[PDB]
Protein backbone atom coordinates (compact mmCIF):
# COMPACT_ATOMS: atom_id res chain seq x y z
CA UNK A 1 0.00 0.00 0.00
CA UNK A 2 2.92 2.41 0.04
CA UNK A 3 3.84 2.15 -3.89
CA UNK A 4 0.65 4.02 -4.15
CA UNK A 5 1.68 6.71 -2.35
CA UNK A 6 4.53 6.42 -3.50
CA UNK A 7 2.76 6.86 -7.24
CA UNK A 8 0.76 9.52 -5.77
CA UNK A 9 3.55 11.34 -3.99
CA UNK A 10 5.70 11.07 -7.62
CA UNK A 11 2.67 12.51 -10.05
CA UNK A 12 2.07 15.57 -7.65
CA UNK A 13 6.11 16.85 -7.54
CA UNK A 14 6.39 16.16 -11.42
CA UNK A 15 5.89 18.82 -13.89
CA UNK A 16 4.04 17.40 -16.29
CA UNK A 17 2.28 14.16 -15.96
CA UNK A 18 3.26 12.31 -19.10
CA UNK A 19 6.99 13.29 -18.51
CA UNK A 20 7.26 11.40 -15.20
CA UNK A 21 5.89 8.05 -16.38
CA UNK A 22 8.13 8.18 -19.35
CA UNK A 23 11.25 8.52 -17.08
CA UNK A 24 9.66 5.76 -14.43
CA UNK A 25 9.55 3.59 -17.52
CA UNK A 26 13.16 4.51 -18.56
CA UNK A 27 14.40 3.78 -15.14
CA UNK A 28 12.65 0.66 -15.19
CA UNK A 29 14.01 -0.60 -17.90
CA UNK A 30 17.67 0.61 -16.86
CA UNK A 31 16.84 -1.44 -13.59
CA UNK A 32 15.76 -4.30 -15.87
CA UNK A 33 19.25 -4.37 -18.20
CA UNK A 34 21.47 -3.94 -14.95
CA UNK A 35 19.82 -6.73 -13.02
CA UNK A 36 19.84 -9.43 -15.95
CA UNK A 37 21.27 -12.21 -13.56
CA UNK A 38 19.08 -14.59 -11.76
CA UNK A 39 19.43 -13.65 -8.09
CA UNK A 40 16.29 -11.64 -7.16
CA UNK A 41 13.18 -11.20 -5.82
CA UNK A 42 9.86 -11.20 -7.57
CA UNK A 43 8.11 -8.77 -4.53
CA UNK A 44 10.37 -6.19 -6.27
CA UNK A 45 10.01 -5.83 -10.35
CA UNK A 46 12.01 -3.07 -11.74
CA UNK A 47 9.07 -0.39 -12.02
CA UNK A 48 8.49 -1.24 -8.65
CA UNK A 49 11.89 -0.69 -7.86
CA UNK A 50 12.35 2.45 -10.30
CA UNK A 51 9.15 4.47 -8.37
CA UNK A 52 10.76 3.54 -4.85
CA UNK A 53 13.74 4.53 -6.09
CA UNK A 54 12.36 7.71 -8.18
CA UNK A 55 10.06 8.87 -4.82
CA UNK A 56 13.45 8.48 -2.75
CA UNK A 57 15.48 10.88 -4.52
CA UNK A 58 12.02 13.41 -4.53
CA UNK A 59 12.08 13.33 -0.59
CA UNK B 1 -10.96 18.00 12.92
CA UNK B 2 -14.80 18.53 12.30
CA UNK B 3 -17.25 16.57 14.15
CA UNK B 4 -20.22 15.98 11.48
CA UNK B 5 -23.09 15.44 14.46
CA UNK B 6 -26.07 14.76 11.82
CA UNK B 7 -27.15 12.07 10.12
CA UNK B 8 -25.19 11.00 6.96
CA UNK B 9 -26.29 10.16 3.53
CA UNK B 10 -25.46 9.83 0.00
CA UNK B 11 -24.70 13.44 -0.97
CA UNK B 12 -22.69 14.22 2.35
CA UNK B 13 -21.31 11.11 1.50
CA UNK B 14 -20.01 12.51 -1.54
CA UNK B 15 -18.91 15.75 -0.11
CA UNK B 16 -16.83 14.27 2.40
CA UNK B 17 -14.93 12.30 -0.59
CA UNK B 18 -14.54 15.30 -2.20
CA UNK B 19 -13.08 16.82 0.78
CA UNK B 20 -10.45 14.63 1.58
CA UNK B 21 -9.43 15.06 -2.58
CA UNK B 22 -8.18 18.49 -1.83
CA UNK B 23 -5.99 18.13 0.66
CA UNK B 24 -4.49 14.39 1.35
CA UNK B 25 -4.90 12.70 -2.17
CA UNK B 26 -6.06 9.79 -4.62
CA UNK B 27 -5.30 7.21 -2.20
CA UNK B 28 -5.75 8.24 0.98
CA UNK B 29 -9.41 9.42 -0.20
CA UNK B 30 -9.49 5.43 -1.77
CA UNK B 31 -8.90 4.43 1.46
CA UNK B 32 -11.54 6.37 3.50
CA UNK B 33 -14.09 5.15 0.64
CA UNK B 34 -12.89 1.99 1.45
CA UNK B 35 -13.29 2.44 5.28
CA UNK B 36 -16.82 3.61 4.79
CA UNK B 37 -17.24 0.78 2.70
CA UNK B 38 -16.88 -1.67 5.33
CA UNK B 39 -18.88 0.56 8.01
CA UNK B 40 -21.65 0.60 5.90
CA UNK B 41 -21.49 -3.20 4.80
CA UNK B 42 -21.11 -4.17 8.44
CA UNK B 43 -23.93 -1.96 9.67
CA UNK C 1 -5.18 -6.79 -56.69
CA UNK C 2 -2.87 -9.09 -55.25
CA UNK C 3 -4.22 -12.74 -54.64
CA UNK C 4 -3.54 -13.13 -51.04
CA UNK C 5 -6.02 -10.30 -50.60
CA UNK C 6 -8.32 -12.42 -52.73
CA UNK C 7 -8.25 -16.01 -51.70
CA UNK C 8 -9.11 -18.95 -52.67
CA UNK C 9 -9.02 -21.53 -49.69
CA UNK C 10 -10.24 -25.26 -49.73
CA UNK C 11 -12.96 -26.30 -46.97
CA UNK C 12 -12.89 -29.72 -45.13
CA UNK C 13 -15.56 -31.53 -47.93
CA UNK C 14 -13.82 -30.58 -50.67
CA UNK C 15 -15.64 -27.17 -51.53
CA UNK C 16 -13.87 -24.34 -52.00
CA UNK C 17 -14.55 -20.90 -50.61
CA UNK C 18 -13.72 -17.96 -52.95
CA UNK C 19 -14.12 -14.13 -52.98
CA UNK C 20 -15.59 -11.64 -54.85
CA UNK C 21 -13.53 -10.00 -56.30
CA UNK C 22 -12.55 -13.19 -58.54
CA UNK C 23 -16.24 -13.21 -60.46
CA UNK C 24 -15.87 -9.73 -61.33
CA UNK C 25 -12.03 -10.07 -62.80
CA UNK C 26 -13.57 -13.14 -64.40
CA UNK C 27 -16.17 -10.77 -66.16
CA UNK C 28 -14.09 -7.98 -67.34
CA UNK C 29 -11.56 -10.13 -68.69
CA UNK C 30 -14.32 -12.75 -70.30
CA UNK C 31 -15.48 -9.53 -72.09
CA UNK C 32 -12.22 -7.96 -72.93
CA UNK C 33 -11.09 -11.53 -74.83
CA UNK C 34 -14.70 -11.69 -76.98
CA UNK C 35 -14.27 -7.76 -77.71
CA UNK C 36 -10.86 -8.62 -78.94
CA UNK C 37 -12.50 -11.57 -80.43
CA UNK C 38 -14.84 -9.92 -82.35
CA UNK C 39 -12.61 -7.10 -83.34
CA UNK C 40 -10.59 -9.60 -84.77
CA UNK C 41 -13.13 -10.92 -87.57
CA UNK C 42 -14.99 -7.21 -88.20
CA UNK C 43 -18.01 -8.18 -86.71
CA UNK C 44 -21.30 -6.07 -87.45
CA UNK C 45 -21.26 -2.45 -85.23
CA UNK C 46 -24.51 -3.62 -83.45
CA UNK C 47 -22.55 -6.88 -81.65
CA UNK C 48 -19.28 -4.86 -81.22
CA UNK C 49 -21.07 -1.80 -79.48
CA UNK C 50 -23.24 -4.11 -77.42
CA UNK C 51 -19.55 -5.53 -76.16
CA UNK C 52 -18.58 -2.47 -75.36
CA UNK C 53 -21.03 -1.57 -73.74
CA UNK C 54 -21.34 -4.55 -71.28
CA UNK C 55 -17.05 -4.33 -71.11
CA UNK C 56 -17.84 -0.71 -69.61
CA UNK C 57 -20.34 -2.08 -67.36
CA UNK C 58 -18.22 -5.05 -65.88
CA UNK C 59 -15.63 -2.05 -64.96
CA UNK C 60 -18.21 -0.42 -63.05
CA UNK C 61 -19.33 -3.34 -61.05
CA UNK C 62 -15.64 -4.29 -60.37
CA UNK C 63 -15.15 -0.73 -58.88
CA UNK C 64 -18.54 0.32 -57.42
CA UNK C 65 -21.41 -2.25 -57.44
CA UNK C 66 -25.28 -0.92 -57.71
CA UNK C 67 -23.90 2.81 -58.22
CA UNK C 68 -25.11 3.36 -62.12
CA UNK C 69 -27.38 0.84 -63.24
CA UNK C 70 -28.40 -2.91 -61.80
CA UNK C 71 -26.80 -4.26 -59.07
CA UNK C 72 -24.76 -7.70 -59.94
CA UNK C 73 -25.74 -10.34 -58.11
CA UNK C 74 -24.21 -13.68 -57.33
CA UNK C 75 -26.16 -17.21 -56.24
CA UNK C 76 -28.92 -16.27 -53.99
CA UNK C 77 -29.18 -12.66 -55.49
CA UNK C 78 -27.04 -11.37 -53.22
CA UNK C 79 -24.91 -8.64 -54.26
CA UNK C 80 -21.20 -9.09 -54.88
CA UNK C 81 -18.97 -7.17 -52.86
CA UNK C 82 -16.64 -4.59 -54.74
CA UNK C 83 -13.67 -2.43 -54.15
CA UNK C 84 -15.29 0.06 -52.75
CA UNK C 85 -17.47 -2.17 -50.92
CA UNK C 86 -14.43 -3.45 -48.65
CA UNK C 87 -13.60 -0.17 -47.50
CA UNK C 88 -16.39 2.21 -47.93
CA UNK C 89 -18.55 1.03 -44.53
CA UNK C 90 -18.79 0.31 -41.10
CA UNK C 91 -18.26 -3.34 -42.17
CA UNK C 92 -15.07 -1.89 -43.91
CA UNK C 93 -10.96 -1.61 -43.62
CA UNK C 94 -11.34 1.57 -41.66
CA UNK C 95 -14.06 0.96 -38.98
CA UNK C 96 -13.44 -3.62 -38.74
CA UNK C 97 -9.53 -3.44 -39.09
CA UNK C 98 -7.58 -0.42 -38.43
CA UNK C 99 -10.09 1.98 -35.33
CA UNK C 100 -10.26 -1.22 -33.52
CA UNK C 101 -8.95 -4.82 -33.63
CA UNK C 102 -8.87 -8.02 -32.18
CA UNK C 103 -5.77 -8.89 -30.05
CA UNK C 104 -4.08 -11.77 -28.56
CA UNK C 105 -3.73 -12.09 -24.56
CA UNK C 106 -7.15 -11.16 -23.77
CA UNK C 107 -10.26 -13.10 -22.31
CA UNK C 108 -13.34 -12.56 -20.59
CA UNK C 109 -15.68 -13.83 -17.78
CA UNK C 110 -18.79 -12.67 -15.84
CA UNK C 111 -18.14 -10.60 -12.77
CA UNK C 112 -18.75 -11.68 -9.25
CA UNK C 113 -19.17 -9.04 -6.34
CA UNK C 114 -15.35 -8.75 -4.07
CA UNK C 115 -16.13 -7.53 -0.52
CA UNK C 116 -12.92 -8.26 2.18
CA UNK C 117 -11.43 -7.60 -0.80
CA UNK C 118 -9.12 -4.09 -1.56
CA UNK C 119 -9.18 -1.12 -3.97
CA UNK C 120 -7.11 -1.31 -7.35
CA UNK C 121 -7.03 -4.75 -7.04
CA UNK C 122 -9.33 -7.30 -9.14
CA UNK C 123 -10.15 -11.77 -8.65
CA UNK C 124 -8.59 -13.19 -11.53
CA UNK C 125 -9.23 -16.66 -11.65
Amino acid sequence: NHIIYRSEELLGAASNRYNITVRVAKRAKENRSEDFDSIDDPNMKPAIRAIIEMSDELT
Amino acid sequence: MTFYNYTIDKGRLKKLIALAYRRYGSARCSQLADELKELGFRF
Amino acid sequence: IPPDLRPMVQLDGGRFATSDLNDLYRRVINRNNRLARLQEILAPEIIVRNEKRMLQEAVDALIDNGRRGRTVVGANNRALKSLSDIIEGKQGRFRQNLLGKRVDYSGRSVIVVGPNLKIYQCGLP
